[PDB]
């Protein structure tokens, strides 16, 4: 949680499905005809940076104005996919802010069943990241590139840092 | 509504990658104050709208729940706009200070970017103030040690130096070096690092 | 050296100089710097090589003076000059400049910033022909003017409705719009508006213009109307010149750029700005300003007739007791244009022109206080030597050449401070910008007023409003007043001057002020058996006097 | 420190402090006395080398006489000057690292300083030049950001130290960051008089630390490198029990 | 210093410096015993050995002084007990016979080796290529053991009893970031 961090600011911008648990006249002006109010139980795709607050304010039965539905990224389908084989999964395709979004979602809703699986996922991916980082040139196969293009954005900085560390050590060793 | 702000923030990320790939402060790009003032005028619109809505809320014909939800939505919009703008500005200031710290605080316009026109006026006066602080810092208790010197540990005393640009002759302590074009020197390491940073010497 | 200088051995002083100039501040001491320091430690022999603080503080003052000039990595033969500066650091500061030496600055529409342009003389050879502008200059001159006007209009508070480029008017009809551009006559002979995008036609049958402006071809105008695709007529219903801006607001957009650089200048390598000494010089100008008065005379003081000479002699008789700071003579100095003489029997017109100024040198001999204490300024008139040679007294090129040296070989020797400049000339005071421009205005704007189908102090109000809102000295096309391709920037009113010396022989005297600037309207030097001239107090006050 | 056994002990302490500060995620206090001694040492050594060099130079330039014998003349002063350059490099790196650290956490330490209940005072952690650096830099940055953006902000949220709403904007140091340590043991040569160390099978004196989040106890023995979070290890580090790598 | 996050780890140059800041034994060629001359009188080293040396007698000086004298002809570096075949053989045997414990080897492993091989090529008793090959074998074996051990990464702590300097330096960022992310996940879950 850093105010001046670019990736967190970008990740706050993703849209999450949610429903109007409460009915408010005069709303929806910013999306549709302003004169027509929004009726109850209306599904919307609101950004995280406001959906996080509007679901906790209550306002007032001090129920919040909005009720947030389970997003499609966190689905039984994806859970099975990540559990069966994580090393070859193109998690980049599902979302490009997966890990920070997962942290925020698990922080909002404590769920012991996601922490362990996500931890195991990234732990298993770390070994292959190290494997590829150690390898250096001295004629190139498709496996390395097709792996590197599946990564999450937050793993790229670890990959680059490790690669630079190994390259610098090799350069110093051989002169 | 603040999606436009993301367009700014995303752009900033690219600039950081420009820093990352190069690993050297150089050629800082042109600012984006146009989108910034677009956000400023839209946030002025938001502020005047919020003030008006508070006016009608105090007037008595406006629903309390509507007033409060409008107020929260507008406040969140302002918060995100401010966050985006300061996120851009902090990175700009950081890279500016990084650039200013290593060139001995003299801005070196004679020989990075040439025009420095890609920086706002406020940024340029901030750069001048930071150069002032950089000059001030080494003038106090640490006068014997140049804080803007090298950072590579001294590993050897005598190195070969090959000339890169032509000049006349330059004095040193107990001697004088004539910078004839394209010659080689066998000199002490701790004498020519200043020239090397200036770009007048090559082949360390 | 000192009273007892001792010649040094350079090796032993080498460490003292090298340490200070290569470890704390500075870099790359040359041999010239070391020899200079040898001489100037000869000037500081007092207990030196055993006395630290004095030489060290002189060296740090040296550094504090040297490091503000460029980057100064090497010490060339200027070092003695900065040492003379050191000696001297232990009314001036005003400059007069002509349109020939004004710095060139382009304007870029894609970067919204002024760009320095190198002068052809400084970098080029200039020994054969360097004053000839290039072909694309006339292509880009109107582009530059339009870009500046567009920026000025769009900076307005009211406009944040938006105008539409001309070419984007093809696909719509029966809709109101707003647009601006050059106003002229098409090849066919109809009224048209031209824009970098394109051009359209104008319907005038029901136009209601904003009064107080001289709607003239060649002037930026704001047009509100309804397009009609049945023909190509943009039916106009309202029309007004764009509004103007004061000096400070236009300046702050570029902070305080060094356009008329006297303290410092910008060039290709770097851009410079300054506001610290502006308030100091303003405070300096606020005092003893009444002592530094400058007086101007009327227009067209012909030095051939006896009456003008007698009146001038009386003026100088009154003036010699109290010489002013600046004296300006404007208008032609000969009542007949000089040109080819087909007869050799009589005096050549060029020789007569030379003779007329010679008598003026003689008349200067009896007013020595004026010749000794007041500088002199001469501004060419419409039918002087170079112009009348091809213009024969009619209007010609505006960036007019100065008076030739060959015909002024005695005035320069009698007086001690005489400067000849172009017809548009700019002087730089401590905190004031003054421009002087001599030509005919009221007749020109009266004869070319646009016609609309449907107490003399109002005319000058209209003239001033038009010339200040347009922001260009010559709001006329190339048909009327041909302008040199590159020097057009001199006629631009970018950051408008503090005071304008607008002399028009066809207009009555006026002292109006508007939009942060004030304008003075001197008349002819003589009128109705009387002669007059005016003086302006730097405290924004004017006086008029008549001496017949 | 209170007194020096030898300047080499001072050098070792300086190097250990530099290593500790380089990897620490939190701004550590300021060892005034060490650099107080070291700057005087550097000045005196520089004066000596300059004096002897000037003596050689002026005896050489007053008359041709005899050039200095190449043996026992060049190499000693060469060693002095290269050692001085090395020490200057080390001190420069330390100072620049501290400057960057105080660059990062400026607002947090400022807001901590004004706290009356906070027993830690800004005077001890920083030198005077560092204090002026912090305050001037903070004012300059605040002026820049106020002119550029905050001038247009509404009255509600113009302050850049707000700690309410959604996101706080004060960057506390991460006390939980994992760091590499080396258990050096007690600085005493007895290395057995601490009231903290215990013993296990085959002797192996050890310290027992506890993690509250995991509710565990971790054993640390002498001569073993561990990877432990920074929070549980501040006291051992400040007592010179363990040295970071 | 920041210079692109150089404020978190050590560059190889700094490692080489901090290793050459260590004492070593020397076999001098010249004598500078005092007349019973210039005082060494350094500030970070006991000058007594420097002042009190005599030719063909063993004494201890810091590494970089020995290197500087080796650049001249006043030096003869004495290699440690590692740099010989019969010790490296028992070392590699120890690694082979114990597949879980890194062998006992100091922090300056392989760095003194690189420096001595680069500079003191001639003073050895053993051929250089044999020693270089055996050192390469040790490097490969320890690299394999490191990869084997890295499989399990607890979120609490870890023990790496016998890693040398460069081996820790190269691996620091990846390991640190992985455990930081794991700790963040666990703490957020509670």
């Amino acid at each position: 949680m850093g105010y001046y961090d670019i990736d967190d600011v970008l990740a706050d911008g993703t849209e999450f499905p949610c429903k109007f648990q409460y009915d408010i006249p005069g709303l929806g002006y910013l999306e549709n005809n302003p004169g027509r109010p929004i009726t109850k139980n209306t599904k919307l795709s609101l950004p995280l940076w406001l959906a996080r607050i509007l679901a906790i304010v209550g306002g007032d039965e001090p129920v919040p104005f909005v009720e947030l539905l389970p997003p499609d990224m966190f689905s039984t389908k994806v859970m099975n996919a990540i559990k069966t084989d994580p090393v070859a999964l193109d998690l980049h395709s599902i979302n490009s802010h997966f890990f920070s979004l997962a942290i925020k979602w698990i922080m909002l809703f404590s769920e012991k069943e996601l922490a362990n699986v996500v931890s195991e996922l990234l732990l298993q991916r770390a070994q292959e990241l190290n494997h590829h980082a150690s390898s250096l040139s001295i004629n190139t196969n498709i496996a390395t590139s097709t792996f590197l293009l599946k990564l999450e954005e937050m793993e790229k900085e670890i990959y680059k840092k490790s690669h630079e560390s190994y390259k610098d050590t090799k350069r110093w060793m051989f002169k | 509504y603040g999606d436009l702000g993301n367009k700014l923030v995303l752009e900033a990320k690219r600039t950081k990658q420009l820093y990352a790939r190069s690993n050297q402060d150089v050629n800082l790009p042109m600012y984006h104050e146009d989108i910034i003032r677009n956000i400023l005028k839209e946030v002025s619109n938001l502020r005047k709208n919020t003030e008006y809505l508070k006016e009608q809320q105090q007037l008595g014909m406006l629903d309390d729940k509507v007033a409060k939800c409008q107020y929260f939505v507008t406040l969140l919009c302002m918060e995100r706009n401010k966050r985006c703008l300061l996120a851009y500005q902090r990175l700009r200031t950081d890279i500016l200070d990084s650039m200013a710290w290593n060139n001995n605080g003299l801005d070196l316009m004679s020989s990075s970017q040439q025009d420095t026109n890609n920086l706002s006026h406020q940024e340029q006066e901030y750069l001048k103030e930071y150069c002032d602080l950089i000059t001030d810092l080494k003038s106090g208790d640490l006068v014997d040690i140049d804080l803007s010197g090298s950072l590579v540990p001294p590993s050897d005393v005598f190195i070969d130096v090959r000339v890169l640009k032509d000049a006349g002759e330059i004095q040193t302590e107990y001697g004088v070096f004539n910078l004839i074009k394209d010659s080689q020197f066998f000199v002490r390491q701790s004498d020519v690092e200043r020239l090397i940073q200036q770009g007048y010497l090559q082949k360390i | 050296g000192n009273v007892l200088p001792v010649k040094i051995q350079p090796p032993l002083l080498r460490p003292l100089a090298y340490r200070v100039l290569s470890r704390k501040y500075g870099l790359s001491i040359k041999s010239d710097g070391l020899s200079a320091l040898a001489e100037f430690v000869g000037t500081n022999i007092g207990a030196n090589w055993r006395q630290g603080p004095a030489t060290i503080k002189f060296l740090e003052q040296f550094a504090a003076v040297w490091k503000q000039q460029e980057r100064g990595l090497f010490i060339d033969q200027s070092g003695v000059k900065e040492v003379i500066q050191e000696m001297k650091e232990r009314r001036d500061y005003f400059k007069v400049i002509n349109a020939s030496q004004q710095q060139r600055f382009s304007y870029n529409p894609h970067k919204m910033q002024f760009i320095f342009v190198p002068n052809k003389k400084q970098n080029g050879l200039g020994g054969i022909a360097g004053f000839l502008p290039d072909i694309e200059d006339k292509v880009q001159m109107f582009l530059t003017r339009y870009y500046l006007t567009n920026d000025r209009v769009m900076r307005n508070e009211n406009f944040q409705m938006s105008i539409t480029p001309i070419k984007n008017l093809l696909g719509r009809d029966a809709q109101n719009f707003l647009l601006l551009g050059l106003l002229n006559k098409n090849f066919k002979g109809n009224w048209s508006l031209e824009d970098p995008s394109g051009s359209v036609e104008i319907d005038i049958s029901q136009t209601i213009p904003t009064q107080g402006h001289y709607y003239v071809p060649g002037c930026m105008v704001l047009v509100e109307g309804i397009y009609y695709s049945v023909g190509n007529k943009f039916h106009v219903t309202s029309m007004t010149l764009p509004p103007g801006e004061r000096r400070e607001i236009t300046l702050e957009t570029i902070g305080n750029l060094d356009l008329l650089g006297i303290h410092g200048i910008s060039n290709n390598n770097f851009i410079a700005r300054l506001d610290k000494d502006l308030k100091i010089r303003l405070h300096l100008l606020e005092k003893e300003l009444t002592d530094h008065k400058f007086v101007i005379l009327g227009a067209n003081l012909f030095l051939d007739d006896l009456k003008i000479m007698t009146a001038l002699s009386k003026i100088l008789q009154k003036l010699n007791d109290d010489p002013p700071t600046l004296l300006i003579w404007q208008g032609s100095f000969t009542s007949v244009p000089v040109f080819a003489s087909m007869s050799s029997r009589n005096i050549s017109s060029s020789t007569q022109f030379k003779n007329n100024f010679d008598a003026l040198a003689t008349l200067l001999s009896r007013f020595d206080n004026l010749t000794e204490n007041t500088t002199m300024i001469f501004i060419p008139g419409p039918n002087d030597l170079w112009g009348s040679m091809v213009s024969l007294g009619a209007s010609g090129t505006l960036p007019q050449d100065p008076i030739p040296s060959a015909f002024t070989k005695k005035i320069n020797k009698v007086c001690k401070n005489v400067v000849w400049s172009s017809n548009p000339t700019r002087i730089a005071y401590l905190s004031q910008e003054i421009v002087i421009f001599r030509d005919d205005l009221s007749g020109r704007f009266k004869r070319h007023r646009l016609e609309f189908p449907f107490q003399k102090v109002q005319e000058t109000r209209k003239l001033v409003k038009t010339i200040l809102d347009q922001g260009h000295l010559s709001p006329f096309l190339d048909s009327l007043r041909p302008i040199s391709w590159d020097l057009d920037h001199t006629l631009t009113l970018c950051p408008i001057p503090s005071t304008m010396v607008l002399c028009d022989t066809t207009s009555a005297q006026f002292d109006l002020t508007y939009n942060g600037c004030k304008v003075i309207n001197p008349g002819s030097f003589i009128h109705n058996r009387r002669a007059r001239y005016m003086e302006y107090v730097p405290s924004s006050k004017k006086t008029i006097q008549e001496e017949i | 420190t209170q007194i020096y056994v030898s300047p080499q002990q001072d050098f070792s302490d300086l190097m250990k402090s530099w290593k500790n500060e380089r990897c620490s995620p939190e701004l550590l206090p300021y060892p005034h006395q060490l650099m107080k001694r070291l700057l005087n040492r550097i000045s005196m050594q520089s004066q000596l080398i300059e004096n002897i060099s000037m003596g050689f130079l002026d005896m050489q330039n007053a008359s041709n006489a005899n050039p200095p014998m190449p043996n026992e003349s060049k190499l000693p002063l060469l060693c002095m000057e290269t050692e001085l350059e090395r020490l200057k490099f080390v001190i420069r790196s330390y100072i620049r690292c501290r400057l960057s650290k105080i660059d990062k956490f400026s607002l947090y330490l400022r807001q901590l300083n004004e706290d009356e209940n906070s027993l830690i005072s800004l005077t001890d952690l920083l030198s005077k030049d560092e204090i002026k650096y912090h305050d001037t830099h903070s004012l300059i940055w605040l002026k820049l950001v106020n002119d550029s953006i905050l001038k247009y902000m509404p009255e509600e949220l113009q302050a850049i130290n707000d700690t309410e709403g959604s996101v706080n904007m004060i960057d506390e140091p991460d006390w939980n960051k994992f760091v590499f340590i080396h258990v050096n043991g007690p600085p005493d040569g007895k290395w057995n008089e601490d009231p903290l160390l215990q013993e296990n099978e085959f002797g192996k004196p050890c310290y027992t630390v506890t993690i509250p989040d995991l509710k565990e106890e971790v054993e640390l023995t002498i001569g073993s490198i561990y990877v432990m979070r920074y929070e549980v290890i501040r006291d051992l580090l400040r007592d010179d029990k363990v040295a970071l790598i | 210093s920041l210079p692109a996050h150089l404020q978190q780890t050590f560059s190889p140059e700094e490692i080489q410096f901090i290793v050459e800041n260590e004492p070593i034994k020397i076999f001098p060629r010249i004598t500078t015993r005092q007349k019973i001359h210039t005082r060494w009188q350094l500030i970070t080293t006991d000058d007594k050995a420097l002042n009190n040396m005599v030719a063909m007698r063993s004494t201890e000086v810091v590494l970089w002084i020995a290197l500087l004298l080796k650049q001249q002809s006043k030096c003869s570096i004495v290699a440690p007990q590692w740099l010989t075949t019969k010790e490296l053989d028992r070392k590699i045997q120890y690694e082979k016979t114990h597949p879980d414990r890194f062998s006992e080897l100091p922090w300056n492993w392989l760095v003194l080796a690189r420096i001595l091989f680069n500079k003191a090529k001639d003073d050895f008793h053993d051929p250089i290529h044999e020693l270089r090959g055996k050192i390469q074998d040790l490097r490969e074996i320890r690299q394999i053991k490191v990869l084997k051990g890295l499989k399990y990464l607890n979120e609490s702590h870890l023990q790496l009893d016998n890693l040398s300097l460069l081996e820790i330096n190269e691996l620091r960022p990846f390991i640190t970031e992985i455990m930081d992310k794991l700790r963040e996940i666990h703490t957020a879950s509670l």
